[PDB]
């Protein structure tokens, strides 16, 4: 033992994840009113394994678009964006928390 | 079951700073730096060869009989630990029955025994007494046995001394202190024999 | 005396401090009899006198340590 | 500088404490063998009692030698620190 | 790139050749010495590690920083350095071994005399320089990553007591000898009368030739310091295995 | 009305910071200590068995020597707070009650005598004194009675010192100094009688 | 007028950090420790009492002997502040008063002569000296006092190392350490003269 | 152009972080140390006056000493500073002056002399030469100043050591140590001669 | 160049490195080192205290290392000021003259041995980086202060010799030389005024 | 006088700290002949003079130990 | 390999990453001057991303700067 | 180098033009309807020259006898560009106090 | 190049930087008390603009004298 991966967890992946997910996240809400554009979706459990150890799903509208082609509900879009920030924020203190651990051990303060 | 690595780390930095206490009361720095005492003492010098390179000597003695137990510890505990292949616990104590083993090599029944009845514990197998009680033990018996060979290192530097006496008495010359004309005579023999050498063949091959 | 003294103080600490954890479980169990003005004013009392018998602590640990680390 | 230069500094610092031990020792010496000698000639056999007159030239020697040994000692100091130069050089 | 591998190599590319010189200085009679302090110690143990950097090798990247196996490493570069220091204080304290005898056998601070003229000699014969070269050699024939001082190793250093004693003897003999001689013959040359006797009067004879004595074994004392230098400094190329 | 969580917490750190004052004082640790320092100043050798070796010997025999009234605290005041039966101020007077009592076994009543008056404190029966009367009587019951086995050890020591100076003496070699020559007698004696053993046995045995 | 209570509070808080310097200075602390050291060195052992234990009896008998003048300061001080009978100046300046006293009779007039010429104040009467001048006439009273009492007790001592020294003289060993042969007799003179009680009660007494 | 408030409370309170090594280097502190710590080397104790005890002596009678200086930069510079009669620079020249003027006073010429050659400036009176190139040379004024003081107060305890050393030598018993057998007289001679009042005074006296 | 905000943040940062540059550049280190050997030279141990031995090495390295200054002043200082330098052309200003004193302060058996060490092929002494001249240059000050500090050392060795040796001829073989030595100790330095005597030489040591 | 000159500091803060709590008392109470800007006012000096009490006192403190712990 | 090149990659890291910060910081004033100065071909949203840009920029780097000398200040408390 | 001139910028004199173009709006609209006034513009890049004016407004449509050429369809257009530009300056001049607070802080 | 001259030197350095932030305060107070007290002709912008540079230089004073009072600190308290 005594390693940074057996230390530090998951929480070092999944912050990498999180912030994958807000560019796919963003990259939905900035492409909204662009026609024709499928709203892109992500999934957390398959980037995870593939950050841990190293395709496109598409998000399926709830509602018929009204020609253009986008599929982008920008409703859902913010709701999904406001609930990876958080998630963000708690993995970045999880992960912070590791390295505080770490150094409180290894100098005795 | 098995510590965090956070908890590994605490007790890592703790043996550490207990590090000077291993030496001196569970590895055989005791029992050289006794002897060698002894021997500083036993010639005319008194503070001559100086305490710094006694204790260096002693340290790189200790290194030299403990590297069978400190290898033994290293394949047996260490490597596992490293490849993962077994946990903390079980590492932390396949490494300290190499040092049990080797304080059981050093110690005396008598003086087990005493301590055994001190502590009010009951046991019936020295191979598994713990090492809070063995410690008392082993330093007491490395304390008896560095006298014994102390006491026979101070009997030929007692006897030129004896003669170098005798001879300037018989001579007449009762106005001359011995320890003048003996302390050359000492430091030849001491040297023509190649006092260090035997000693260290005496006290490097006393643990075994 | 001196002892009684000390002994005192501490028993002021712990008054503030049961009473002041009585208001927290009171106002935190729904009670409505509770204000949150009385638990407010309450917990940072403890606080004060909690901090100060640390402080006190840890300056007549200080004042020992220098004095037996001294050559005599 | 070179080992030897600091050889013929550490002779020469002997040197001049064998000369201060010397003038201090010798009127000390001389009075031990008189005092001997003539206890020898009379067969007196009292170990300790040239003590004192070796205690007293000693002091004496002291006091005669106190202006001579301070100009000495002050100079010796002066000689190094003239020398330090060639340390620098 | 990772930053991750950037960074944590130099950290273990530097601090470990430097645990080995530094462990070399504090044991070292000179820059170990009482006199400097040790943020002067430090500073000179960060400058040097800086500047032989280039002639260090690259330490393998296989042991990580942050596991048992690095801190293992730690260790065996600080024994490395302090063998290398030890071997320094032996030959010091030899030549204090041999002002103490002097100064005994003439009935009597004398180590001290012989204590500070050997730091010169040190310094004079840049012995200094050529253990800051024999350190900088050891990062290349013995690695940081595998190599450590072997049980042998620790025989050959513990057996120096034998060379310090045989070392001091040898350089003392034809002084001794000398010592012993002529106080053997102020003895029976004075036996006839055991009214004059010697106690004290005995006592600053002694002493008055032993410091004179003392004036013929600086006179060649440096010829001993060169051979005892190449006794030692073989030793330490055989702990580097140079 | 126990104290407070938080104040628990701070009487209990309070106490790991006295805990030198606590074992220098309030233990066996300066009598054995004192004994074993009077007994290498009665042989030849200075410091030979060194300072940290003495006070690892006293710290096991302090231990084992306590461990009574340390299984008597633990099973009357910790085991019952753990398990939620006695009031935290009752636990801490439950763990004081056992260690009060060892200390009034080994003290002396003219040390308490003394001390009672000084405090000026009306109190008659030698069991209900307080720690600031008890802890410096008994500290100087230590150290008296620590005087008498230091006595009671350094006889034989002088018995061989004076019999080697009479012996040398008689032979008129009076410029030989007697204590090169006595101290591998002194070894001699110490070990054949088994010297540590018994006297590490009958330092515990003491404190009864 | 009356001094704020965040202004009590500093200046309370701020005493807590003289309080070292006020124990070493302003009470029996000095005087006690001093004796201690001298009689450890007119024994034998020079490091035997250990310096913890010194200073933990010297603590113990400063609250002793403290005890009248702390009594005081609570009676007079306190309890009238407590209570709010006296503002903070009157409270600080009633609490000066005992401890002030108690310096004064400890005293020595040439101290206080000393100090008062040199501080440059005009002074009538030595109870209403400055407590700047005080300060350092009381230290050097109790040191000065301190060094009478130490050689009384280093007296006996002597004798006994003069009376074995010239014994072994006599005897015409001139090689024998007087000090090996005195230690057990140096010993004993304090143990059945009960030396831990005799010594400490006339300390303690010698401030009444 | 005076400076802003806040510059001035940023520019004074950077004096109190440099407030100790003004009185190591500026005042009377650095000498009455010296003086005390050589005066407690000449006697047999080692430390038994203590640093705290020397340092406090040395503090109050540091702080007597410098008064009228003290007196002169209030009367000078602070109170006209308070009452807006002077600027920031003036009063910070006016509280230089009288400081300067005292270490003028107890410096020796050569000290300066050495000092302005090294700085590179022209000098033709003593009372031009900046605060950087005074300090080094006040100081070492200071060290031989103490160091003479020092000498004269060793001299009648070296007598008393030759005296007792010489009369052991003249009965024969050469083991016994005279510095055991010559501190009560040493110290006794302290106290009859009421050292600890006129060597202060003297130190007192020398500055002035 | 450099934007504004970060040569601020660059000045910042060595701004702390200022006791570094002082203690393994400037004449800090020589004077420190001798004074401690003859502070150990004479029976006091911390009479001279460390504190006071720091000032005075504060106020010898700046009156010793004044050309140095005047030099970084008048040639990096000033221009950066009036712009006619950047910031790196102004760092590179300062270098030099500092650059220079170091390395006619060191010696060149030193300078051999570490340019070897370090491994770089230079042909002339004066053309030596700063990476391998500051090791070099506390090295070789090292050893000046280690010989001048040691003959001041030998003085105060003559006069334990003669009291230990005249003690030890009356047979008081007991009574400890040092402190009969002590008080004369203290005598040679004030009478050879030392204090002055040592500093003038440490100033006109350097260059 | 330099006793006279720590006294006049203390006491001038200690007239700002009465005069800062009596403006906050009677503000508090009600009266109507007190201004939010006079009560902030006051209560601003006193923090300010407090501030530099504690700190010139923490740099005395300092000062202090700094010599006492000095090795003689 | 040596010890010196592992020396030269780590400082060529720092090297880049400050005038990679200096290419934001000086990229940032060009923007906000010229929407400043009244140009019509700069939009507010394009100089509040270089502004925001070189603001976390900078703010790294200062992350980087109190770690190096807490380092370097840890180092120096050392036995040695 | 290292000057408030080159960490400011030119954002420190923006400002000051912003607010005295403000002023000069703000004149028109108030004297729009008083005859014979002439509507005053200030030119940008005379006060850019200034830092390192006052110029009159040709109308675009004839007068109705008053002579008074203020458009107050212009007016307001030109306050609100200018309102909006001042906050932005004030944003780019605060941010580099900011940026310059946290240099020398490092906090 | 002498002691005293580069002392003189850096001594007008240094009095110079103290004069330039002490002239920054006082024509930030200035600007401050006469917008403050009502006079007409003077701009909020110019108040804010010299306060600002005011707290800026003088925070680089206080940041300078901590640098320099902890640079004498580690000098004069290693352990010699």
């Amino acid at each position: 033992a005594i390693s940074f991966d057996n230390a530090l967890g998951i929480h070092q992946h999944t912050v990498g994840v999180r912030e994958r997910n807000a560019e796919v996240i963003s990259t939905n809400i900035a492409q909204a009113n662009t026609p024709g554009y499928k709203a892109r979706g992500l999934d957390f459990a398959k980037e995870l394994q593939a950050a841990t150890s190293g395709d496109k799903l598409y998000r399926l509208p709830t509602q018929p678009d009204t020609g253009d082609g986008n599929t982008v509900d920008l409703d859902l879009e913010r709701n999904l964006f406001m609930q990876n920030q958080i998630r963000h924020q708690a993995s970045l203190d999880f992960l912070g928390s590791k390295f505080k651990n770490l150094t409180k051990a290894i100098k005795g303060e | 079951e098995d510590y965090s690595v956070t908890l590994q780390i605490l007790a890592l930095m703790t043996m550490l700073g207990f590090l000077p206490a291993m030496v001196i009361l569970m590895t055989s720095f005791t029992r050289i730096v006794v002897v060698m005492s002894i021997l500083r003492q036993a010639m005319g010098l008194q503070q001559t060869p100086s305490n710094q390179v006694i204790i260096g000597i002693a340290l790189f003695l200790t290194f030299f009989v403990m590297s069978p137990v400190l290898n033994e510890i290293n394949d047996k505990a260490v490597q596992p630990y490293l490849n993962e292949q077994v946990t903390a616990r079980e590492a932390f104590d396949a490494a300290q029955a190499p040092m049990k083993a080797f304080m059981l090599k050093q110690t005396r029944i008598k003086d087990l025994e005493t301590f055994v009845t001190m502590s009010g514990e009951q046991v019936d197998n020295p191979e598994d007494v713990s090492m809070a009680v063995l410690i008392p033990a082993f330093i007491t018996s490395e304390l008896k046995t560095a006298f014994q060979i102390g006491f026979m290192l101070f009997l030929p530097f007692l006897i030129i001394d004896l003669v170098v006496a005798s001879v300037l008495m018989a001579m007449g010359m009762m106005m001359l202190s011995p320890m003048i004309v003996s302390l050359p005579f000492k430091l030849m023999l001491f040297v023509l024999v190649d006092g260090w050498n035997l000693i260290l063949s005496t006290l490097a091959g006393s643990f075994a | 005396d001196f002892n009684d003294l000390l002994t005192k103080a501490i028993n002021n600490v712990n008054t503030l401090q049961k009473a002041s954890g009585d208001l927290q479980t009171r106002f935190d169990r729904g009670d409505a009899d509770v204000s949150l003005s009385d638990v407010m004013i309450a917990r940072n009392k403890s606080s004060v006198a909690f901090d100060a018998t640390v402080q006190i602590r840890n300056k007549l640990v200080e004042a020992y340590k220098d004095l037996m680390n001294m050559p005599v | 500088m070179t080992p030897e230069m600091f050889v013929e500094l550490f002779r020469e610092a002997l040197w001049m404490v064998l000369i201060m031990v010397c003038a201090i020792i010798i009127p000390s010496l001389l009075i031990g063998l008189i005092v001997a000698i003539f206890q020898a000639a009379t067969s007196i056999n009292e170990q300790t009692l040239s003590f004192l007159p070796r205690l007293i030239v000693t002091l004496l020697a002291l006091m005669l030698f106190g202006h001579w040994m301070t100009q000495m000692l002050m100079e010796y100091f002066y000689g190094l620190i003239e020398r330090l130069p060639q340390v620098l050089y | 790139e990772y930053p991750t591998s950037v960074v944590l190599d130099w950290i273990a590319n530097y601090f470990w050749p430097y645990v080995r010189i530094s462990s070399m200085l504090m044991v070292m009679t000179v820059t170990g010495a009482r006199f400097v302090s040790p943020r002067i110690r430090l500073y000179l143990g960060l400058a040097i590690t800086f500047a032989v950097m280039p002639a260090i090798p690259a330490v393998p990247q296989d042991i990580e920083l942050l596991s048992f196996r690095g801190f293992m490493t730690i260790a065996e570069q600080m024994i490395i350095g302090i063998a290398m220091g030890m071997v320094t204080q032996f030959m010091i304290q030899t030549f204090v071994l041999l002002g103490q005898i002097l100064g005994m056998q003439s009935s009597l601070l004398l180590g001290q005399l012989f204590m500070f003229l050997t730091t010169m000699f040190f310094l004079a014969t840049d012995g200094h320089l050529k253990m800051l070269q024999l350190v900088v050699f050891s990062f290349k024939t013995l690695p940081i990553g595998s190599g450590s001082l072997n049980a042998v190793d620790f025989r050959e250093m513990a057996g120096w007591l034998g060379i310090m004693f045989q070392t001091a003897l040898s350089m003392s003999l034809s002084g001794i000898i000398a010592l012993l001689t002529i106080n053997l013959s102020f003895g029976v040359m004075t036996r006839a009368a055991p009214q004059l006797n010697i106690f004290s009067l005995g006592f600053a004879f002694a002493l008055m030739v032993g410091l004179l004595l003392c004036w013929y074994i600086l006179a060649g004392l440096y010829s001993h310091y060169e051979m005892f230098w190449t006794v030692g400094e073989a030793q330490i190329c055989r702990l580097i295995r140079l």
